[PDB]
């Protein structure tokens, strides 16, 4: 009745009705107004958004968000908290309205805003992240579960959109996948999905294909491994055209050697050579004066220490979470004990002790190589099981140890 | 049983991306790169996007149309025709 | 069509016009309109873009 | 028709209108080849069979 | 030759639904075994350095560094780190064996 | 003298066979269960 | 033969779209052949063999 051709609509003075419908949680009426009417971008203003964030924002949700910040602070959560604080007191008003709708759990309104949003998939991933981190907070199970369900729904919607887009176009889809942030969250779609742990999005054929292509770099994909290895061992040969390329000899060789696959193979070969040199030096070394190969081993150990320092800087405290990184670092520091002991020409006991330190450190280096082999072979469906199983085993081992002591204690007394 | 397929793919993603993020210089000479970065760490310290976004919006519109028609096509009964009759 | 400046963006009409534009693109046809920014021709221009 | 709300309706209606226009006018279906070609171009199976 | 006969027997008995598992499992086991071997050498290497410090013969060094640990199995402050590394190596080998044992189960559809 | 290397190789081969036989016997029923 | 050709083409991966469509078509043809051959086997024994 009201919306008809006969009743001409100016579509300029409808702002108040839109505001009233928006606040009263009327999604269908909002969609009807957006069908033929104002522009959402033009209507939104700083004063209106501030009023929405201040007067009509429930205190319960604000307390929940404060608890989330205090307990589960995240890179996106701190930004959204800053935005909320600023508005409560490249503007991207649409993103702010979408976040406001999400926080109060207006499913239909959030859906409409997302449909009207310029950037959808990134916004969907960010909404999934925010809703999941809010669901982690548990003051009442009702909202904690509703937010998680909405996050899952948004995640699957984004998955469907991205797979359809990937089916549509290849290069443009890959380019969009890595689009830089426009101040929405400070990160792209891929990292945002990683932080929220979106298994469905990552477990997608297109993302896996893109990751494989990156893991090959500019070297031709599906060029077969044995050809790559033969070319790596015989450097001039790749110039002969044995290995194809995705799309100039210097460029060819630079691309071939910059491929992370070839880099990993070269690193493994160099590590094997270093271990062989370590074995040779172990049985051949002069206590009074070390020879050149010992100095070469020292230089290689210094390079490994530099790499370990780089890993520390890149990763942080989470680096030590894995027991094997801790073991590698401990062994690298342990080698320095033998280095120090070798510094003394006299005190033959100290010299022998340092030799023993080197001797024992060789074994742990071998174990590290064994671990890289095991991880490389089982990089498939089994991998998770492996790692999980691994940790379990260690606990039992630890348990066993804490029993032996007691037995030994008793044995001593006996 | 439902989520085994995606979990291992997620783990493969995490390991591959983590390794790729690291520098891809041959190990023996990797040190050189770091040294260079150190200089950059000390000496220095001391339209098309709109087109891509419009294309993505077009695909979003197509997906919305598809999901909307899916519900309509789901029903195997044409109650509108019966009401018209 | 859409002589009046006010046009209804009903889903049925939008789908019909999108199908018409797709058909024209398939055959590489010529679409004749008035050229006014306001009204149904705005939808035609947006779909062409 | 208002009732028809399925996909691929505009093409069918346009093809039917063009076929109707070509039926009475011009050669008046004097040569089957032209009508068959016109109907094949727009992929209207039911009219071609009928 | 006896082992070859044993293999033909094993294949003949398990020519059924289990067969694929068997073969798959088999290959997994061998890898672990190979892995075990490439550990012994290192241990032997270390053991050599601990025990026979003075040795300047290519063939004697080769033999002692290869098949001393195998003979050992056939037959001050070091203790704590030695047991720690023993535990670490046992962890790795045990997880490898266990993975080889359940290897086929996850892949089965 | 030279026996040690081939002897250990054959020991590994035989151990492989026996271990796979035992493991197959351990999971034998699981596959057949419906 | 169509199943074989489509599968070996799907092994090649320059674009996932065609690589997957060919594999799906190969599976469809394979199951169609399976149905035809089982029906024929049910019909006659010696001629089918
Ligand atoms: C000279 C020293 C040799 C030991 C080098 C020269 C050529 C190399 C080989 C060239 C090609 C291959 C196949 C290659 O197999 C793969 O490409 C991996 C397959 C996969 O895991 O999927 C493994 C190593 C091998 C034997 C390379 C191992 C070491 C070889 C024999
Ligand atoms: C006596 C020496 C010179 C023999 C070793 C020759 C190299 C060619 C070997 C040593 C380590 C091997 C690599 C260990 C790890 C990997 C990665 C692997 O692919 C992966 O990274 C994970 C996926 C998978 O293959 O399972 C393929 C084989 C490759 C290059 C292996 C194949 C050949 C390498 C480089
Ligand atoms: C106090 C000193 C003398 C003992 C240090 C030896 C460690 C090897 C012990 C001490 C505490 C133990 C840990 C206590 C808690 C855990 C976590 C447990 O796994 C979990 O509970 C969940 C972890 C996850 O899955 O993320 C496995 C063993 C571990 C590391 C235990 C194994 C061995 C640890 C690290
Ligand atoms: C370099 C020399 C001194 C060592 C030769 C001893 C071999 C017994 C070692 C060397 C390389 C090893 C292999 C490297 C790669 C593989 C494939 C691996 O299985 C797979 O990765 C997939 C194969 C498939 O399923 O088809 C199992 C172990 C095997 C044969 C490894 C087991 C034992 C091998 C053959």
């Amino acid at each position: 009745e009201i919306f008809t051709n006969d009743r001409r609509w100016e579509s300029a003075d409808l702002q108040e009705v839109m505001f009233t419908a928006l606040i009263k949680d009327r999604p269908k009426f909002v969609r009807l107004f957006l069908e033929n009417g104002l522009n959402l971008q033009k209507f939104l203003t700083n004063e209106v958004l501030t009023e929405l964030f201040s007067t009509h924002f429930s205190t319960l949700v604000y307390r929940n968000l404060q608890i989330a910040k205090n307990s589960y602070n995240d890179a996106l959560l701190t930004f959204v908290w800053k935005l909320v604080a600023n508005f409560r007191r490249t503007r991207h008003p649409l993103q702010a309205l979408f976040i406001w709708a999400i926080l109060q759990n207006k499913k239909e309104l959030s859906k409409v805003i997302w449909e009207q949003t310029k950037g959808c998939t990134l916004a969907a991933l960010g909404a999934s992240k925010l809703l999941k981190t809010l669901a982690k907070v548990k003051n009442d199970i009702n909202a904690a579960g509703e937010s998680e369900e909405l996050a899952n729904e948004y995640e699957t919607r984004a998955v469907e959109l991205f797979t359809e887009c990937y089916s549509n176009d290849e290069d443009l889809a890959e380019q969009l996948l890595v689009y830089s942030c426009e101040a929405w969250g400070g990160s792209n779609c891929l990292e945002l999905a990683v932080e929220a742990t979106d298994q469905h999005f990552i477990a997608q054929p297109g993302v896996q294909n893109f990751l494989s292509k990156q893991w090959y770099g500019e070297i031709s994909r599906d060029t077969k491994n044995w050809k790559i290895i033969l070319c790596l061992f015989i450097i001039p040969l790749v110039g002969c055209g044995l290995v194809s390329f995705r799309k100039k000899l210097l460029w060819y060789y630079v691309a071939f050697f910059t491929s992370p696959f070839v880099v990993f193979s070269w690193n493994v070969v160099f590590y094997i050579a270093f271990l062989l040199l370590f074995a040779y030096v172990l049985l051949m070394d002069f206590h009074s004066v070390p020879h050149t190969p010992e100095l070469i081993l020292y230089a290689l150990v210094f390079v490994l220490f530099c790499d370990e320092v780089r890993q520390w800087y890149m990763n942080g405290v989470n680096y030590f979470t894995d027991l094997w990184n801790v073991m590698d670092t401990l062994g690298l520091f342990y080698f320095i004990a033998g280095i120090v002991f070798r510094l003394h020409s006299s005190n033959k006991s100290s010299l022998y002790s340092g030799r023993v330190i080197f001797c024992l450190d060789y074994i742990i280096f071998t174990l590290r190589l064994i671990h890289i082999f095991t991880v490389s072979r089982n990089l498939g469906p089994k991998i998770i099981m492996l790692q999980r199983m691994l940790i379990d085993v260690f606990f039992f081992l630890f348990l066993f140890a804490v029993w032996m002591v007691a037995f030994g204690v008793a044995r001593q007394g006996i | 049983q439902e989520n085994n397929d995606q979990v291992w793919k997620f783990q493969r993603y995490f390991l591959v991306q983590e390794y790729c993020n690291r520098l891809n210089i041959p190990f023996p000479f990797v040190v050189f790169a770091y040294f260079y970065m150190v200089v950059k760490k000390c000496f220095k310290c001391c339209n098309e996007d709109n087109e891509t976004l419009a294309w993505e919006g077009v695909m979003k519109e197509n997906y919305l149309v598809k999901i909307n028609t899916k519900a309509n096509d789901n029903s195997e009964e044409m109650r509108h025709r019966f009401r018209q009759l | 069509t859409g002589g009046a400046k006010n046009f209804a963006l009903k889903p049925r009409m939008r789908k019909i016009f999108s199908r018409l534009i797709y058909i024209a693109q398939s055959k590489g046809a010529w679409i004749l309109t008035g050229g006014t920014h306001y009204g149904l021709m705005k939808y035609i221009g947006e779909v062409v873009r | 028709k208002m009732e028809e709300a399925g996909d691929e309706i505009v093409s069918n209606a346009i093809s039917y209108a063009l076929y109707k226009a070509f039926s009475t006018n011009e050669q008046d279906k004097d040569n089957w080849n032209g009508q068959l070609k016109l109907l094949l171009e727009w992929n209207q199976l039911d009219l071609a069979s009928d | 030759f006896t082992l070859r006969l044993i293999h033909i027997f094993t294949v003949s008995r398990n020519l059924g639904p289990k067969i694929i598992m068997l073969q798959r499992m088999l290959i997994d086991v061998f890898f672990f075994l190979f892995l075990f071997a490439v550990w012994m050498v290192a241990f032997g290497v270390a053991r050599q350095g601990i025990l026979r410090q003075n040795e300047q013969r290519w063939r004697w060094i080769f033999r002692s560094v290869i098949y001393e640990p195998y003979l050992a199995m056939f037959g001050e402050w070091i203790t704590i780190p030695l047991v720690c590394i023993y535990m670490l190596s046992t962890n790795i080998l045990l997880v490898n064996l266990l993975v080889a044992m359940f290897g086929y189960t996850v892949g089965i559809v």
